[PDB]
């Protein structure tokens, strides 16, 4: 007795994967022409109503199957390459250099004094160039001869000194026909249904921060530290630990650098490290010990709900790999740091700052994204760098190999940058609206 | 009350808000070579989806309606629930889960009943 | 019976299958920088062609119909064949060959008759 | 008499020529990588604008009309001029200047009156 | 008692900015494969009805807010760069050269005889190259050594010898939904309402002519010289003077040049100036004095309606700047000329040709558009160049600093190429058609 | 008494030219990342109903006016260039080399032993490189000095050793609104009406095979050999001969090559021919004589229906031109062969394999498509190549100059690659569906 009735404009949707548009936060800060993110995401935001609650609607979320992480990965890499693309190349620097130790005010030889004949603006002439280098960028050929470490593998391009990569919050917005569903459940662990759901046109602004083994400058958890993993019991997976409190880390590049330049072609400029004013000190980062200790104790209270509260949680340092794998990698003041983390994971829990200083390495040729391809050269920065970042979470793995002794070992995980972006993206899902549908009614079409 | 603001509403109550979703299909009105192509492709895709919904309504004889009664009887095999539950207790999202496997059946039937009636109109004239 | 499966059918028989061709206009629903542009351009072109057919039907007052009678009389100068041959012996492809030079005449006349009638409706209201 | 040939005509006289402007929306039918993208983007933009006009007419219940009477009363606050001036002395461009600040009011009201009537039709059936 | 009635297809419009399509004039002249404009604007015109009058419609125009000038600027530059892009680069020529004076039949030393070892098709060999250069492209390094003047600033690319940049008339056409409104009012001064309005699908064909301090080959004013300015009383703005009569200017490159070539890589060809047959003469341009005098007197009659007819109009030469700023810059026969203008502005008006010859400089490395970036190298032209152009207008500024003495000084303005294009564009406006609208009627919808 | 009735969805169409989408055959074979065609036509096929018969519909076909050949030409070339584009360039190899004859186990000197100083990864050093070359790639400069033959004309780029160009069947699919009409008439000669017509969404898969003077690996004719020409009686046109039986041709590169490599820049790798293990033999191809003889006799039976069965058909070899013109050119095992064909056309017909071996030349610098532009360098292949291809047709021309003696001479034609693709494309036509149309009915619109 019922008939099909067709309804158009029906408030339903399906899981969907599309490309979101990016926007800067209404260009609140112009950045002039010196910021890559601001330049790319030139599109403004608008402080319109931000969300629509969906009462009585339960939606299923899974942060490890969230394609927005793939979009950020793709867009971040793509922009970085477009940014570097028009800059001056360093092919002319793939030469043999003669090097000696730098001994001036040095207690540890991290730097080498190297020199070579560099191409000048005329093809007929070369300029003798003398500058200091970090050992991490220099390899012996065999007052020995050395070369740039990557000149056998790929081209090296100098980053334009005029372009900052400083993260700005970026909002991602749905295309017409799409909506983003946001989970506000304070207890959401990254997988399953969420009842506290509202929709948005755009995500809030997320900074495109890149780091290894430690999550920086993200949002904080409410009430408790939340540990999220696709597979908690799998020692092969990274567990993302979101703190409900931040910890500050104070990093520096203490050597007062004097930057020198040279014309190496027709308007082709190269910037070199020059020399250091004053004495030499290792790059380093400082963390208050008690704060760190409290932070791990909080992490332990949470690990225990997954592994047993009769357990022993042991922390340990990185198991092995390259700097890009084992150290805490971050950009500070525009420079690239590779810091030790082992002093942070030297304790176990068994069921006047007094800070810890972590030594750091400085490297100028960057194997960005751990991708085989062109390397970036980071031009030197004049003066001294100091910055303070917010530790907002950790990335850990277990060693496994357990015999159920109740003692488990946790070490820095890291690797894939996607896992940092997941820290904010776990809250959002993209769906496609499907407005056309049918239902039975007690109504036959009138036929005329 | 917002796009999908009716998502938790009963189907009856939600049918009274259909213009809310219809108007969000062409929101592109309000809205670097490689990047620009992908941005443009997205607009083209949204247009094709819009047009397909309109074509289907067109073929079924509902081109100008948000709600239309048709000449296809309801199959209890698709759903044997009464209309009272469907319209007063259940929401549209739940309903979609209940009958999604018959989408293509219903649509094929709608095309057939309308084609037959259009022929009848032409023969009557 | 397939797209253009009615191509060898008489015009009458073929008119009963019009939904078959209508549904193949938006088949893009089911469906490297330089290459991608050309691939995208093709979709845009298909959309404009679709829209033009719809606009013409719109203007002529046949926006919701596959078949519509109009207010333009048939000219024997376009074709002096009887309807019996046209509908029962001849196919649409053959018919197109018979009257293609008048396409623009008929269409202009359709626009004029509908514009006059729409004015009449507004004056009557 | 040409696109916008009626621009200096009175609104009444100009309403009799509405098919003239409607037919110029899809003129793209008659109509280097970086350049080609910009050329293509222009076509996509024209399509979205076309579709939005059609959607609005659709929602308001005027999907098949060039001219339609509606269920929204005229507010003297938008314009307190009589119809005689509006239709016989004034042109459409002048009229647009007279009421452009109410465009969104009238359109919102049109959506509301049509939604109410469509519900009434469904309840009556 | 009145109801809203909705009307679709309403003949109204709004000011709008879009991109117009360009077309050649129906490819009336093929140009084969040797013309850049013809190649880009491959789209034909059609001599269909050209215009629709809009009786009783008044439209407001403003030539200084007309976005079509921006489009021409963008398209002209973009095409020029795409045209140059695939041509052979001159990076191999950024060498040190030894130079001596050219003294052969010279009364003024404009040319230098320079030589160097140039790269040949094999990487193992160089060819000694000897050629003559204009001093404007040559800078001393310090029988002294010299270099190409721009090799410290940017790459130099040779224009393909096969591609002409000769302006062809280009029509600009509206996208669907857009229309171009044309003002035919003979008294229109560039700003305000126009009643003589008609619409077109496309503008007439405008040649993409580039010049400094003098408008060439444009249309003429009817009845009187018309002086147009965004701000007449502002001495900081250029006034565009459109003549109602043309003045011919006869320019030449009198030196019978012999062009020589060399292979400098794998199919990489370079063309050089070789030497000169016969004697040496300065490049120059000739203008009949009386015609010029009449022309300025006509300009003065018009200046007086803006500044007072009790005034004294004094003309003076360029105040300062580079050749690209102070001279009359134009392309003649494919060569780039920088001519003196001071002899043209040596008079004042107080309320058998007898021509004036203006000496000219020839330069081959062109800082096109006064943009910082790659330079173009203009290959030499075989033989002797003669051309005649039409002076159709002037670009002037006032010095200002006036004490209301009634004497005002006018000097060549120039600078921005946009101002030349404005000379034709002032007649046209782009609008968007808005077909959907409403009006009251004595008609309620019939409700069924 | 009849009125216009408008019908939408009418099954009619017009001849039309559009771009078809390409698809691999459902990625039945992955090819990993080593096949260019598979990579480009990433789009899968679907074994859905393949065709719709159109009973009582006659369609007119013309294989010489078929725009699908133009699309294949354009897409094949475009892909080939995109494939080569990112590979390492050989500009550094355009040097002078010293060469001597290779005499080691040689009875015929096809190879030369050449050496030079090649650029290494550092700009300061060169490596002496010794390798063997085929004479076809080497030209004397004048223990004499030689150069790469194309270094005076264009850049040479090394094909990536990781990318295969092995043809895969590619299907071409219609855009929405388009259909492809297929003629199944076994007697269709390439022009005129066909009654055996069905439509398809996509063509069957056609391999993008390139060859000169002999059609390879195409489909076979049924019942008889079919000779197709736009102009049978015109001696200036190629006649395409489609066999109804295949003939196998066994080709080899018998020299057991040892491949050597070198780093010539920052990850820039070059692969060279090294040397040969064992002795030296000419490249060659074998065809059974009797099979070939039968094949030509069948061709003759068909030529006689066009020229008279009282005729004498004489076959002769290529009349002249370069290897790319006169030889049988094909890719075998990835190598480029230029084989003699004259032994195949040494007979006339007058109204234990016993094979014929055709000597072949091997060339590494390829003037692909006979286009002026960049050359491709084919890196050497390790070991020995053997392959067997299917002769599926011939491309012939007549000499003409006939005095009606009844004896006509047929020689290899070739030239344009489009003619090979025509061998499959003759079966298909692209049309545009035009669903909107009118017809008279005895029905006036009801006016209300
Ligand atoms: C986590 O978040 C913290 C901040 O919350 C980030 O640290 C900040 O990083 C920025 C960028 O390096 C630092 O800003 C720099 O300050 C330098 C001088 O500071 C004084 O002057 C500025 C002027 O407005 C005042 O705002 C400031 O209070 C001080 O008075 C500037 O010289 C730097 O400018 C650089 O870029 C411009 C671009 O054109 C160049 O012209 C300059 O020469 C120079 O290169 C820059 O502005 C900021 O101080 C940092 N904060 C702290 C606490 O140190 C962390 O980096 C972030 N971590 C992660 C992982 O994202
Ligand atoms: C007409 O059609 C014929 C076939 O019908 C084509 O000839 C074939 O060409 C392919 C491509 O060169 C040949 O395949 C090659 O075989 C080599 C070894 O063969 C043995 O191992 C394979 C492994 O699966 C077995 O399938 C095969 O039966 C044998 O057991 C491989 O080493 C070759 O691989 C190459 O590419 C890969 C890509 O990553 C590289 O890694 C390898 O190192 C290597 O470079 C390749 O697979 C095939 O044998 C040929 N057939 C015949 C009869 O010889 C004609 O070319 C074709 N003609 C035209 C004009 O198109
Ligand atoms: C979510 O569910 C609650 C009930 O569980 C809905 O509450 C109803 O609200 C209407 C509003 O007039 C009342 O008439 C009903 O009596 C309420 N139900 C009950 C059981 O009291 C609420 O509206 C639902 N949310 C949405 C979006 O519909
Ligand atoms: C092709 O032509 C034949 C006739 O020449 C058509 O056959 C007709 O089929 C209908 C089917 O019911 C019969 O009623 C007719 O009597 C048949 N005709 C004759 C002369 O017997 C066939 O249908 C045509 N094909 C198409 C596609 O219409
Ligand atoms: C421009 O204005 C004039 C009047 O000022 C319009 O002239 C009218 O033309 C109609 C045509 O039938 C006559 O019936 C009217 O009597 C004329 N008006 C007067 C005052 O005589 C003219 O038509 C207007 N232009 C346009 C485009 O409408
Ligand atoms: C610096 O001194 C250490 C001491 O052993 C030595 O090994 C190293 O090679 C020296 N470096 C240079 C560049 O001399
Ligand atoms: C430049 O090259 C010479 C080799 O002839 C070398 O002695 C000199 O040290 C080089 N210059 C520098 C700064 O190394
Ligand atoms: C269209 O006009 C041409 C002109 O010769 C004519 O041959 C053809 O048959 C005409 N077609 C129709 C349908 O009248
Ligand atoms: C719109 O509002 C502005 C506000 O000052 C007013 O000046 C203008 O006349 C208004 N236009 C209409 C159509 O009411
Ligand atoms: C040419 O002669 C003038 C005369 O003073 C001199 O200054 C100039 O440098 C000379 N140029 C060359 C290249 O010798
Ligand atoms: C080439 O270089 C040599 C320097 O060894 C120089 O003497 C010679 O003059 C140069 N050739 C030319 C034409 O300057
Ligand atoms: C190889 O020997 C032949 C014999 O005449 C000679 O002509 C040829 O030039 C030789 N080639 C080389 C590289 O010596
Ligand atoms: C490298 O160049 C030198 C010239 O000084 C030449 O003698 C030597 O033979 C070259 N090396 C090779 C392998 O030809």
């Amino acid at each position: 007795n019922l008939w099909v009735t067709v309804y158009y404009g029906v408030p339903v949707w399906k899981d969907a994967e599309t490309t979101l548009f990016c926007a800067s936060d209404a260009k609140a800060y112009e950045t002039k022409k010196h910021n890559v993110w601001a330049t790319h995401c030139c599109v403004p935001t608008d402080p319109n109503p931000q969300e629509i609650h969906l009462e009585n609607v339960t939606e299923e979320f899974n942060m490890w199957k969230n394609n927005m992480v793939e979009q950020m990965h793709t867009d971040i890499i793509s922009l970085w390459d477009q940014s570097l693309k028009p800059c001056v190349k360093l092919t002319p620097l793939c030469v043999t250099l003669q090097c000696t130790n730098v001994t001036n005010n040095i207690t540890d030889g991290e730097l080498k004094n190297c020199s070579f004949n560099m191409t000048t603006e005329l093809r007929d002439k070369k300029q003798k160039v003398y500058s200091l280098f970090y050992r991490l960028d220099v390899v012996q050929i065999n007052n020995k001869e050395y070369r740039l470490i990557n000149c056998n593998t790929s081209a090296i391009t100098q980053a334009c000194p005029k372009v900052s990569f400083e993260p700005i919050p970026i909002h991602y917005c749905a295309p017409a026909g799409f909506a983003i569903l946001k989970c506000k459940d304070k207890k959401f662990n990254g997988t399953g249904p969420c009842t506290n759901v509202s929709t948005v046109q755009c995500t809030h602004g997320i900074k495109p921060v890149v780091s290894t083994q430690l999550l920086l400058n993200g949002s904080l958890a409410e009430e408790e530290v939340i540990i999220r993993s696709e597979n908690i019991t799998n020692n092969a997976k990274n567990i993302l630990v979101q703190l409900n409190e931040s910890v500050q880390i104070n990093c520096t590049r203490p050597n007062n650098n004097t930057v020198k330049s040279i014309r190496i072609g027709p308007g082709q400029w190269f910037y070199y490290t020059g020399d250091i004013i004053g004495d030499i000190r290792q790059a380093h980062c400082n963390v208050s010990k008690a704060t760190w200790n409290e932070t791990l104790g909080k992490v332990v209270k949470q690990l225990r709900k997954h592994f047993g509260n009769n357990t022993i949680i042991r922390f340990a340092n990185s198991s092995g790999g390259d700097l890009e794998v084992t150290t805490h990698s971050f950009n500070c003041g525009g420079e690239f740091f590779y810091c030790n983390t082992s002093g942070l994971f030297n304790s176990t829990w068994i069921s006047s700052n007094d800070s810890i200083t972590l030594p750091c390495r400085i490297k100028q040729i960057i194997n960005m994204w751990q991708r085989i391809g062109q390397a970036m050269y980071a031009p030197p920065i004049q003066g001294v760098i100091r910055c303070v970042s917010n530790i907002t979470g950790l990335i850990l793995t277990r060693d496994g190999g357990s015999t159920n002794s109740t003692t488990e070992t946790f070490r820095p995980g890291g690797g894939d940058m996607r896992d940092n972006w997941r820290s904010e993206l776990y809250k959002y899902k993209v769906v496609k609206i499907e407005p056309l549908g049918v239902a039975p009614t007690r109504c036959k079409r009138r036929v005329v | 009350l917002g796009f999908l603001g009716a998502a938790g509403s009963t189907m009856g109550a939600a049918s009274m808000t259909l213009t809310v979703q219809a108007r969000n299909l062409l929101s592109g009105i309000v809205q670097d070579t490689h990047w620009g192509i992908k941005q443009l492709q997205a607009r083209v895709l949204a247009v094709e989806h819009y047009l397909r919904d309109q074509q289907l309504l067109g073929i079924w004889g509902c081109s100008g309606k948000l709600i239309c009664c048709t000449n296809v009887p309801w199959n209890s095999s698709w759903s044997n629930r009464n209309l009272s539950e469907i319209w007063d207790n259940m929401t549209w999202l739940q309903w979609d889960k209940e009958i999604s496997n018959y989408t293509q059946i219903i649509y094929g039937l709608l095309e057939e009943s309308q084609n037959q009636q259009e022929k009848n109109e032409q023969d009557l004239l």
